[PDB]
């Protein structure tokens, strides 16, 4: 009877969407700063990234 | 009469109607949404 | 080496193949996922008759599934073995059928045929040497008939040297469901009798009777029906993939079984059916296997040959028997009723004995018979077609499709020819 | 895929679509806004809903329906009501005047400026639609407007897209009840213009719904709410096969190819067996035998025709909910064993069966209970001939005394076609008689 | 590198210059004062705002526009507007008098003591800039003063520079609504003087803008503010390729090299598909197929010319937002297959596809919805000769009755120029017919 409940359909599916999250967080941005060390290489030393 | 109400504020009035609504005579403003929004937001009489 | 490619046609054949394939696989020891579990040398060797080999031990079936309704194949893929089936062999159209045979035979099949032919010839060249093809389909279902007629017709001249084993389900003599079933069945059988060589015809009324007789649960499903029929075809296919002092090839069976070109119709029969309590109330012995095999209630394909007579019979056993018991049982039946067969031919008995008993038991069997008993069935369809044709109701669709009633007349002619030759032989 | 387009016109034909869609929202659990819970069902309009609702990335299951009305009152009411957000705004086609119950007014004075709008909307539906098995039209025969505009629209659609089916479901005139005396005229006009383009037309009557409601539901003062719920569950049963799967699937094309033997004669009847009250359903038992006897019971038909006066030539039953094939075939065999239902000599086999697993659902605040096993029966018969006989032998006196003819001629028509329609009808009755005779 | 110069002449074009710059501050977040948020974007002027602004070491973006006006009213008003601190004082060149709607007054009496100032502005802007793709000039054919000084300044810039591009968008006279009967005079004079100097003149009709507005924006008293905002978004679409990047990019140089078949004839037309309102867009789906169908529908054009009675030759087609080029090329192929469009034989392929993945942007307090797929269509067809036929069969009458000629002869002009313009228009008409007939 677990086979006969396996034979008990629902016609399932799954899909996706973007618009609602897209609009909810539309036109916002976080701003953050960071640094990369370079003096490992025998030519470059430092440079800064955002 | 002994019945219900209608016209819920702001969110109200989809485009299409025929029938009077208060102070629709000053509608330089354009979108039906803002029209109706101000229309209900101005019940200021009392 | 020798392999087989399976055709799973129309919605009936779709679920038939579902049950059939899962039955073969579960007997043969392959998981639903694909990673076989090492138990049995002999299956591990003879798997190549059906299953081709991917990497890692995961096995592709050599089956082609076709239908027109996408939801049918969606459900089939949803079953526990869609993952053991391939998208490659999933092909389909867009239009609903209506189960109109002319629709299936002249308008949309006319363009659906080419792609399936290309794919099947891809696999046929992938393999080495086939002996033929086994087809699972319906003659009372629209799409199956309308498509399979064209398919068998064309493959016949594709390769004229292979066996067209056909497996077609038959409508109920008490309720035909599809009201245009007379037309569908007649048109289909017209090309059936031409192209096919061997055909098994299956009617589910006897299945319902056997559900009230030995299945004894009274609350069944078409799944259980498929269980039984799938087991029967399993039994007919077992001899190839297994050792033993017997002959296996479908041709070794057919050339023995059929005397004349126009004799094609066949009667599946099964072996010990076990009820609620007959498990521990039964002794599985040669006399009782023989008896139950020959039993009339046991018979489940078309109808009792009590009205008629036998022409040929074949039986395949699977177990640790000896030749003497089967020979003496054959003599016992021959001399118990030496009248119900035909004096034309002696020795109407054909035998095969495999040494690899199925999973769960120790000896089993299967019975196939050619008897003058399908006369009543195609006679019934004769009255159906005539009593409809006298006033050409519903014919406006078929005329709009664009053929003539003359073609119908030749179909009924061929049908009556089969009737006449069966009668003229037996009597 | 498996989608169809829905159409509704007329005061008659608006609340019915309202209720049918109010049922259609339940099984997919549509929140009256139009948004699913946080659980996952949305996509490219591709799931169980797709057969009715187009839910693209908006997260709003936008229906594939078209409501058209000539009078702003009720359409504005529903636009004030619950699901106006769910409904497509300009899709609600609205007019400013009526057809004055006059078919010819509805067909020649005012229809000419609305067809372009409706055609634009329908083809802009069709472009994104992919499968489009067919249409589902809702109108009325004797309606104040559902005569003329309906006839003209079905003319244009049948002449432009002639490679698909059309299912016409209509409210037949009440045999011994009248709401307007224009009904004979406009009914026969519509019928004679239709039959040569109509494919399958299902007539229903309201007096039998009235009688049923206190026959077993036993609410003695029902309303339009109840009427609409009943016809709604009818159409839900007929669309279940498209909505989900089953033991065997059936389709509108099968309906078309099977139920009708000949052109002209394409006028079936329905019956829904287990209409019953809440406590009745709760503490009473159900099974296939009794529900099938009920569906063939001669007093539950929605047409006051007697089958045992008539006869039978074709039948199709659709079972919804938990069933098994065994008891079904047993019951149909027993019905064949019976001797009162007189099947014609024509079809010794005449039963089209169908199965769907998914049980029918209650509606909140519904006059129904929970069902486990439902069966909708669609039968073709000849007894209906007495109804058309009634209509013609009523029309005779009116066309003899040429009453109200100014109303028609002053707005623009003449009498040749009114003459012609009567022998069209007479052709219908003689066809019934000859085909019914063995 | 890639940066252009803007010119706005005429109290007609002042609102639209104001509006386009207002919209341009949004997408870069240019605060109305002149500084940014706490974010860092300040430098020498090499980053996204580099193509319209020159922000120096104090962080104040400098608009690269020239606002030239003859009547102090509107210039004073906008200079009292919100962005006054953003703008540049003597980039706002102001005059006292008008042209009395007279082209010749605006072309021979007033400007000859103002072109020195305006040329000085433009040259000291040109020296500082380096990219200098070209000028974008706004004027008005139905122009009291946006015509004469327009012609004079374009003459002077033609005779001082000759190796860059000139793009001009001009509001057309209305086909049947004439705000001034000085239109038949001034329009044709400006046209025949410009034909051999202008590169690719574009135009639009404000009546048609209103028509679309109440068609699908469903607004009953829209304003100049809306009329200007929409065309501002149009020019935003046509400079998006400069603003951001994409799969492929196109430029005014390519438009110049590709959208004009022969010399003289450079009069294209424009269309923007998804002009839609909030809830329409919110719960109605958008995709390439239907948006292209809408932009090829005849009634959506903003100039009254039936496409069917003329013939297409040129199309340039620019998408903004997310789109996968597969459906783009599939849809354009389907359009080619569609019969109803009647291409000439000279260019079997005539399409210019362009893509930018950047979505269009809304305006606060706005009346456009949110869009993830949009397109501007800029095409050329032969039907446009109807407007010239209309204006010429007005002007022939009015000239043969020499109405108002006293004004122009008094301010000091003669009739040979009138003739020259007349038969120049005549020549363009037969050129149209010759190119049309294959
Ligand atoms: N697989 C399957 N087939 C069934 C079942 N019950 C009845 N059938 C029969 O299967 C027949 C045909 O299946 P197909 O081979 O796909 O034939 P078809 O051309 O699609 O025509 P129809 O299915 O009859 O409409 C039907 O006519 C039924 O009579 C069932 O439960 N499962
Ligand atoms: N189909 C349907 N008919 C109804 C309903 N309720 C009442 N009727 C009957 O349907 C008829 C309605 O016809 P009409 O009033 O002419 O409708 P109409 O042609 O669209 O135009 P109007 O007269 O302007 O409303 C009446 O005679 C009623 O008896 C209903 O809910 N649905
Ligand atoms: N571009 C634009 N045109 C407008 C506006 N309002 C009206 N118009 C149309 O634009 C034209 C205005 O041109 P003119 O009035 O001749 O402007 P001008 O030559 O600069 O000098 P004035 O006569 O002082 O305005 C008229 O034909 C109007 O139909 C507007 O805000 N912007």
């Amino acid at each position: 009877r677990e086979t006969l409940e396996f034979v008990d359909p629902f016609r399932p599916y799954q899909s996706f969407d973007t618009l609602k999250r897209f609009i909810q967080y539309d036109g916002k941005v976080l701003r953050f700063f960071c640094l990369w060390d370079d003096s490992t290489s025998l030519f470059g030393d430092r440079r800064e990234f955002v | 009469t002994q019945k219900h109400n209608l016209f819920t504020p702001e969110p109200h009035y989809i485009p299409g109607y025929a029938g009077f609504y208060p102070q629709l005579r000053y509608q330089v403003g354009n979108t039906y949404g803002r029209t109706t929004a101000q229309l209900l937001t101005d019940p200021s009489v009392q | 080496m020798r392999e087989i490619v399976h055709l799973q046609a129309g919605q009936c054949g779709n679920q038939i193949g579902a049950k059939f394939w899962e039955v073969i696989s579960d007997e043969h020891g392959i998981d639903p996922t694909g990673t076989y579990h090492g138990d049995s040398d002999l299956q591990l060797e003879r798997i190549n008759v059906y299953y081709n080999e991917a990497t890692g031990g995961k096995y592709v079936p050599r089956a082609v599934l076709v239908d027109l309704e996408p939801g049918t194949m969606d459900s089939v893929r949803s079953g526990p073995f869609g993952q053991i089936f391939r998208p490659d062999n999933f092909v389909f159209g867009q239009s609903g059928a209506g189960n109109n045979w002319a629709k299936g035979h002249y308008t949309e099949g006319a363009e659906l045929v080419d792609s399936v032919l290309d794919v099947v010839r891809k696999e046929a060249e992938s393999c080495d040497c086939l002996q033929g093809f086994q087809l699972t389909h319906s003659l009372g279902g629209g799409t199956g008939s309308g498509m399979g007629t064209l398919l068998i017709s064309k493959i016949r001249e594709e390769y004229p040297d292979r066996i067209m084993n056909t497996f077609s389900v038959v409508p109920s003599p008490k309720v035909s469901d599809t009201v245009v079933e007379p037309y569908n069945a007649t048109l289909s059988v017209h090309q059936l009798v031409e192209n096919t060589d061997e055909t098994y015809c299956i009617d589910n009324e006897a299945l319902y009777d056997i559900c009230f007789r030995t299945l004894k649960l009274t609350t069944p499903t078409y799944g259980d029906l498929n269980h039984l029929v799938s087991a029967t075809m399993s039994g007919v296919t077992t001899c190839l993939r297994f050792p033993g002092q017997l002959n296996a090839d479908l041709r070794k069976l057919a050339v023995n079984m059929v005397p004349f070109p126009r004799l094609h119709f066949f009667m599946p029969g099964f072996a010990p059916l076990t009820s609620r309590g007959s498990q521990q109330y039964r002794a599985l012995t040669v006399p009782e296997l023989t008896q139950q095999m020959f039993d009339a209630k046991n018979m489940m394909a078309a109808c009792d040959p009590r009205h008629g007579r036998y022409l040929t019979v074949a039986a395949v056993f699977r177990g640790r028997m000896s030749m003497k018991e089967v020979d003496e049982q054959m003599l016992n039946v021959q001399n118990k009723n030496s009248s119900y067969f035909v004096e034309w031919i002696p020795n109407n008995v054909k035998t095969a004995v495999c040494d690899i008993p199925p999973r769960g038991l120790k000896m089993s069997a299967t019975f196939i018979g050619n008897s003058t008993a399908i006369q009543e069935l195609f006679k019934r369809i004769s009255e159906q077609f005539t009593a409809m044709f006298r006033r050409k109701a519903f014919l406006h669709w078929y005329t709009g499709e664009g053929m003539d009633e003359m073609e119908f007349t030749e179909a009924e002619s061929n049908m009556n020819d089969l009737v006449s030759e069966y009668q003229q032989y037996q009597d | 895929m498996r989608e169809c387009i829905s159409i509704h016109v007329g005061q008659a034909g608006v609340q019915i679509g309202n209720a049918c869609w109010e049922l259609y929202c339940l099984e997919h659990g549509i929140q009256p806004d139009g948004q699913m819970p946080s659980d996952k069902t949305i996509g490219g309009g591709d799931d169980s809903f797709n057969t009715f609702f187009s839910e693209t990335g908006a997260g709003k299951h936008v229906p594939r329906a078209v409501f058209v009305d000539l009078e702003p009152t009720v359409v504005d009411e529903v636009r004030t009501g619950t699901y106006r957000q769910l409904f497509h705004p300009e899709q609600l086609i609205t007019g400013k005047e009526d057809a004055a119950n006059n078919y010819a007014r509805g067909h020649y004075t005012i229809g000419k400026e609305i067809v372009d709008l409706v055609l634009d909307r329908i083809r802009k539906l069709a472009d994104l639609c992919t499968g489009l098995q067919g249409f589902l039209i809702f109108h009325s025969f004797g309606g104040g407007t559902g005569s003329g505009f309906a006839s003209l629209l079905m003319e244009r659609l049948s002449v432009d897209y002639g490679k698909k089916s059309k299912l016409e479901f209509a409210i037949y005139p009440a045999p011994q009840v009248s709401t307007a005396v224009v009904e004979p005229y406009n009914s026969i006009l519509t019928t004679h213009t239709t039959l040569e383009h109509s494919d399958c037309a299902f007539m229903v009557d309201n007096e039998a719904i009235y009688d049923i409601c206190r026959r077993n539901l036993d609410i003695e003062r029902p309303t339009y709410t109840n009427l609409n719920r009943l016809i709604g569950q009818i159409v839900s049963s007929i669309t279940a096969s498209l909505r989900f799967d089953g033991a065997l699937n059936v389709d509108l094309t099968e309906f078309q190819t099977n139920l009708v033997p000949y052109p002209r004669i394409h006028f079936p009847l329905a019956t829904y067996a287990p209409v019953i009250s809440a406590e009745k359903a709760y503490h009473e038992q159900l099974s296939v035998a009794e529900i099938t006897n009920a569906c063939f019971e001669p007093a539950n038909q929605m047409v006051k025709c007697d089958p045992r006066h008539g006869k039978y030539m074709a039948c199709c039953m659709l079972y919804r909910g938990d069933v098994v094939p065994k008891d079904v075939n047993a019951a149909i065999a027993t019905i064949k064993t019976k001797r009162t239902i007189q099947f014609v000599d024509w079809c010794p086999t005449g039963f089209k069966v169908g199965i769907n697993y998914q049980p029918p659902t209650v509606v909140p605040g519904g006059d129904l209970a929970k069902v486990q096993r439902a069966v909708c029966m669609l039968s073709n018969t000849t007894a209906i001939a007495e109804a058309w006989a009634r209509l013609d032998h009523k029309f005779d006196l009116m066309y003899a005394k040429r009453a109200f003819v100014h109303w028609y001629v002053g707005e623009g028509m003449e009498e040749g076609e009114f003459s012609e329609a009567r022998e069209d009808l007479a052709a219908l009755e003689k066809d019934y008689e000859e085909v019914g005779v063995d």
